[PDB]
Parts: structure tokens; C-alpha cells; sequence
């Protein structure tokens, strides 16, 4: 058939208990077209995952504040009071990720790698339920795969093949989780032609994108 | 001006040419106290190199904080997996973080305080672990008059053994293999002051306060 | 014409959509049997996606096997890293290999010969071990008429157990949860010449050529 | 300061027993002087790291052919009769591993990562020497990050600051030991100024680049 599809359609991806990837960097990077269908698909017992829950009006925030979301694993989430709130309340479950150990989980999830080697979170509360490797006398956490169900990227040019590029720091997740996840969806600021976006510009190939939401 | 001060000398301890991560806070102070012929590149964690003041906001550029912040020439950007690969991969000459604790053995905590919210580790982990130097930018006593520099960390550890370099507007500290050596005090103060302000045990260098080549 | 069969009959396993990879030999061949309205992205291993015929040569662009290639219009470009990272991943739908041995155990061997100088394996231990779906197409029989199609292989594996689909001449062999099917024979073919011609233990479909 | 260097200067470099990547796939990708350079310095018992060995008279070929090198790790030599010969000889130690796993031991050597799992070569002559892992019920090799003394590289583009894109197929290997090498030495087809690559054409930041060799 084709790639690209209205944002109404995106709905139908949307279910009870699905784990989503959802890129951006303090909601810079965030689809917000595809987010605000996901909030109004009325979708609940969700996991997402994210670099963090930007603030409460931007990125994951609106999701989390409306109730739909059961579990988070990020990095950081002190610059939204309720994804603390929620955490402490109980509302919520909150799994903290280093940084560079998540955005590896993902790779690895993507690379079809079973598990990597880091120092980051030795000695730590990060060490806790995690498999420790000695190798050249120093210590590793054994950090395993992240996969999801569904991908919500943003793009800044996309052609009709699904070739991406990015702008600035609205990069960050979003060339990654575009490999992690079984299905993915990308929004991007602006729709061009096949050939415009020169071979040796394009960051996240069409191969790893099944569906394009139009401008 | 505290704050001042302890940026102003953590500035003078970068080399010219040095990649530099400059944590939230108090070392973002850092980039306004660069001695002259000194020249750095500045790398932002939400993924890119050559951070600056800001010329023209633009909604797609903004900091590690989130906050609208500026580009030099030159300035490269890459993903979260590439920024932390080169964050954890020894690229990072030299990151200067802010800290609540650090004690005699190196360790550091910096994201966490027990019965506050927890707003997670962020970077601040891979940063200490991965950069070839680890500068704490920290006062040395905490606002309600207790110490931070202690023998122990009581808090949650960002990492352990990764502190190089701890400045306080009272004194320099530096770990040197295994040790904590008081390096640098501060005028206006004396050695008992910064020993009656700090909990943790360290020896004293000899040629304190003498000029070297 | 063997090789021209096993070509068309592994191209029209191909869905339209699908991300391909070709290795060099037979399997190049693939793309010149296409159905109509059936259209692929090939994958290079010295990464690109979007490979195709020269059009006006250019020294930086080539194929895995160093020789001048072209691209079509859209083709990316990257880093081996992300090469086998989509390799690897899962994200090649299909691959298409040659092969000097298969087996009942779904092993494959097609890196190095013994007896013969040893060239490298390659991207192939990637490709067979990450490719969503895994056509091996081959010759039925060695040169000197021997079986290439046994009980286990004797040469060195290039992976164990990676084989979806053996694509011959004489036959069409699938792999489906641990045993061995024999799914379909070539014309001019019969079920005795077949078993005749492999050592690997295989059970047959009940409904062989039938519609579908 | 300038990471401008002439390529005589860049000959102070070279030393014996030393272990070097480089760049190209199929001799493509390939900095031809740096090679010759390389070459023409004299040095021996060099431990070279590539995806092959090229040909005859192209990549690190003629470094093999002339007898310069002691160990290769690469993932194919079949288009270099020279390397089996000197495989078969003894004259020279030669490590097969699989090009996904190479890169991937290369990627983990410059990202500071301990090690990874990978499903290639679990049950072939690749896992020999190698630790196993059961994860999932599923088997991986362990394997190990990949450095190096010195890194020549390609690039199209080159700023002042060292900021480098690529060109089509000539990318392969070099964005990734450009990371995992002690010393870098990059050959740019075009020498611009800096400014004229813009921030998301970038492959590789200067950062990581020490040394530009000039025209």
C-alpha cells in the first residue's frame, strides 16, 4: 500500500498495556500531533519510555498527568512535579535509567545485541537485580535490550520512502527508537520528494519506517 | 559571590582546547570566568558539540536543562547514543559537576537527597564515570550549616572512586592515587577553618602556596 | 538455465516492500526475476540501502564485493555500525546466499572450503543469524556430483540452525519448527531423484503441488 | 593552535610494534597518502585493524605486500592472495572475525563500553576462545572492545576544527575508529573553513579528530 496516512488512522496502533518509545529531550524532539492522538484515544495502562517526562504541559507530560500511564523508565523526571507526585503516590511505577545506559538499552534492542558492557552505576542503587562481569580488572554492569511495541517519532524533513533527517538537538532518541520498537510512526515537520534529501544527509533510513503522518 | 569565586578557579584549571561538560547549576557559571588564550569546546548531553549563549532562540535548540541556549561555529550535532559515546568513551576532557557530598574514598553524590523527590541521575552518572577529569564545583557546607565533605557519603552515590577534583570557596582538594590531598586555601582563610569545616581526612601538601613552573 | 530457476523461484518468494540482501554469486540474480508490481530495496553491506545497477561509475561507490555499483533514487548512506546494526537487528526481511552445504539441522556452510585457501566469512555469520527470513540458494549437487544437501554439514558452519529456506533446482526445501519439508519439486522432477539426490532426512508435504 | 599538519610531519607518528586502523571497505574509504606515508616511513611488526585487506595495490595492501605487518583483524582477505599466502607461511598471524562483530568491538572500544553479545558465530570456529552467555534461553558470544595506537583516516569534507563528512560508500569503518584510537589522523578530500558544514551534516565532530593533513 503506502507510508502515508492521516493522523486518524494513528489510532489504530494505539492499545490497553502497550510499551511505547517516545522521542525528545525535555520535549524537544516529541511528536506532539501523535502524543495528543495518543492522549485522545483515551489509551490507559501504559509504559512509557523517554529520556525523560519533560514538563507537564510538553513531551510524555500531558499522558502522564491525564492517568494513562502505569510505568516509566527514563533518566530524569524532577522538572515534572506529578511524574513524582504519581511516583510517590503510587499512581505510577518509575524506573531511573542512566542516560547512557538507556539510550544503549535501546541500540541494543535495535542492533539485535543480547547485552552490553557499562561502568556507569557501579557501586550504585543501579547495580541492584543486575549481572556484574570482571574483564581487564574492572567491574561491568551487565545492561540488557529494550524493545517496545510501538515508536512515536519526530522528524524535520521526510521523504515518501520514510528517509528522516533531523534538526538541531530535536535529534536525540528519536534515530533510535526507530529501530527498537515492531512498528513506527513519524511525524515530520515537512513532507518532500524522494531525492530530495541527499543520500549522504539522511540520518534513519525509510527501511526502519512503516508509517508517515502527512503534513 | 562564593559561587563566583569557586567558578572562577575551577575555569583556571581547563587547558586550551579542552572538551568540557558543564553540569546544571553552579558550573555553567564556568563558562563566564575563561582565562584569556583559553579556548574550549563545549558538549551538551541532549546531543551536540560547540554549546553557546544564546544569539536567536530557536524551539528545537535548548540545553541539557531544557532551557533555549545558543551554537559557535562549527558546532556538530549527533544523537543520545553518539553524545554518550563520547561522554563515556573518555572523549570528555574535563566535566564540571555540581555535588551535595564527597568523601576521602573519591565518592560522589549528586542526584539524590533522601526525603526530597528524586529527580533522577540524568547523565550525571555516565559524565563521572567517563570524563578523564571529574571537577566537583561545590560549596563546603551545606545551608544548614552541616559538612559535605565527609568520610562517607550518606546520601546515594552517583559513582564511586570517580572524583579527580573538589572546589569549595574555602579550598582545592585532589585525589591523587587512592589519597586526598588538600592542594589550594583560599585567602582570608586558614588551614584549622577548612579542617574544623570538613569531616573527611586529608593530608596537607607541603609546599602549600608557592608558585610552580 | 539451473541457476536462472533458483534465481525466479527465489524472486518470487520476495514481497513487495521488503528490504533484501543479495550476496554476490547466484543469488545477484534475484533481481533480474522480480514480478511485476513487486518492488525491493537492496542493502549493501559496505552500507547503503537502495543499490542498484551502474549508471555512471563513481570511484566511492561499490557494491560488498569492491566492484563499481550504482544507487536509485532515495538511497541512503551510513556507517558499518548501523549497516549491522540493521543487519543484525532484524531489519533485512530477507537475505539471499549461496551455499556449499546445507542440512537437516537447518546449518549452513558457504565461507570456506577446506582444502581450498580461506577468504573470510564476511558479513555472512551477521546476515544469516539476523535476516528475518533466510534463502539459501544452490546448486543441488557439487561438481563432482556428490550430495550438498546432508544429514550434517562437514565443512566449517557459517551459523547453526539459521536456514528458513532452501531454494535448488530440483526442489524447494523449508525448515518449519525444527524439522525438515520438502514443499515443492521442479518440473522434469521426480520424489525418487529427489531423495535420491539428498542425504538430509526430510519429511514431504501432503499436498505437494497443489493450489493455494 | 592548528590541526593542520604536512604529511611529512604526520610520519613522526609511525613506530614499530605499533597497532593501527584503518579506514575503507575494499581499499574504499582508504586515506592513499597517509598509507603511502605509512609506508614509506619504514616502520614494521605492525598490528593493522580493517574490514580486509583490499587489494594488491589499494588500501593497506601494499603494507602487507612489502611486509610491514605482523597481525591483521579483519573480516575478509579473499581479494588479497598476499595475506593467505602469508597466513598459510606463517610469516603473519591473521584474526577472521565476523564484520558485525568487528565493527561492534570497534564501536565498544571508542564508546568506552566493556563489551557486547552477539548471536554471530555462537556454534562456528568464531566462538572458539570466547565465553558463552544463556540469556532468554538463547546462547551469545561474549565479545570484547577493540582499540588502537593510531587511526588514518578518510573523509570528503574536512573544517579547520575537524568536523568531517563522508562520501557514499567510503564511509564504512571510519566514524568508528575515528572514536577508538588513541592518535587520529584524518585525509580530507576537500579542506573547507569552518562554518561551511552545517551542525546536522556532520558524521564526525572534530573532537575526536587531532590531525588534518594539508594538500
Amino acid at each position: 500500500k503506502t507510508k502515508l496516512m492521516t493522523l486518524q488512522d494513528a489510532t489504530g496502533f494505539f492499545r490497553d498495556g502497550m510499551t511505547i518509545m517516545v522521542g525528545g529531550f525535555m520535549g524537544i524532539g516529541t511528536p506532539s500531533r501523535l502524543v495528543e492522538a495518543l492522549l485522545e484515544s483515551g489509551v490507559r495502562d501504559l509504559t512509557l519510555i523517554a529520556n525523560d517526562t519533560a514538563f507537564v504541559d510538553t513531551g510524555i507530560g500531558p499522558l502522564i498527568v491525564n492517568g494513562r500511564v502505569r510505568k516509566v523508565i527514563a533518566s530524569h523526571i524532577g522538572t515534572n512535579p506529578e511524574t513524582g507526585r504519581r511516583m510517590i503516590s503510587g499512581e505510577m511505577d518509575v524506573v531511573l535509567v542512566p542516560q547512557g545506559t538507556l539510550i544503549e538499552q535501546i541500540r541494543c534492542g535495535g542492533a539485535g545485541l543480547g547485552g552490553f558492557l557499562t561502568p556507569t552505576g557501579v557501586g550504585t542503587v543501579v547495580e541492584e537485580g543486575k549481572q556484574t562481569l570482571t574483564l581487564d580488572g574492572k567491574t561491568w554492569l551487565l545492561e540488557r535490550p529494550l524493545r517496545a511495541d510501538l515508536a512515536l517519532i519526530r522528524a524535520h524533513r521526510c521523504d515518501t520512502l520514510g528517509n528522516l533527517t533531523y534538526q538541531l538537538s530535536a535529534r536525540n532518541f528519536n534515530p533510535l527508537i526507530a529501530l527498537a520498537a515492531d512498528i513506527t510512526l513519524v511525524e515530520p515537520d515537512e513532507l518532500v520528494e524522494t531525492g530530495e534529501l541527499q543520500p549522504d544527509h539522511i540520518v534513519t533510513p525509510g527501511a526502519v519506517i512503516d508509517h508517515i503522518i502527512v503534513s | 559571590d562564593a559561587k563566583q569565586r569557586i567558578a572562577r578557579r575551577v575555569a583556571q584549571e581547563l587547558r586550551d582546547g579542552d572538551i568540557v561538560n558543564l553540569g546544571i547549576g553552579l558550573p555553567t557559571m564556568v563558562a563566564n570566568y575563561l582565562p584569556e588564550g583559553i579556548h574550549i569546546t563545549l558538549q551538551s548531553e541532549n546531543g551536540f558539540l560547540g554549546l553557546g549563549p544564546v544569539t536567536t532562540a530557536h524551539p528545537d535548540l535548548v540545553n541539557a536543562g531544557g532551557q533555549p541556549c545558543g551554537v559557535l561555529p562549527g558546532a556538530a550535532m549527533f544523537d543520545s547514543a553518539m553524545s554518550f559515546a563520547l561522554i563515556r568513551g573518555g572523549h570528555i576532557d574535563a566535566c564540571v559537576l555540581g555535588g551535595l557530598q564527597v568523601d576521602e574514598e573519591a565518592n560522589l553524590a549528586n542526584w539524590v537527597v533522601p526525603g526530597k523527590m528524586v529527580p533522577g541521575m540524568g547523565g550525571a552518572m555516565d559524565l563521572v564515570t567517563g570524563s578523564r577529569k571529574v571537577i566537583i564545583a561545590m560549596e563546603h557546607c551545606a545551608k544548614d550549616g552541616s559538612a559535605k565533605i565527609l568520610r562517607r557519603c550518606t546520601m546515594p552515590l552517583t559513582a564511586q572512586h570517580a572524583v579527580h577534583m573538589l572546589v569549595t570557596e574555602l579550598a582545592v582538594f585532589r585525589f591523587i592515587d587512592g589519597k586526598m590531598w588538600l592542594t589550594e586555601i583560599a585567602d582570608g582563610c586558614d588551614l584549622a577553618t577548612v579542617r574544623a569545616k570538613t569531616e573527611a581526612r586529608f593530608e596537607v601538601a607541603a609546599d602549600l602556596n608557592t608558585q610552580r613552573g
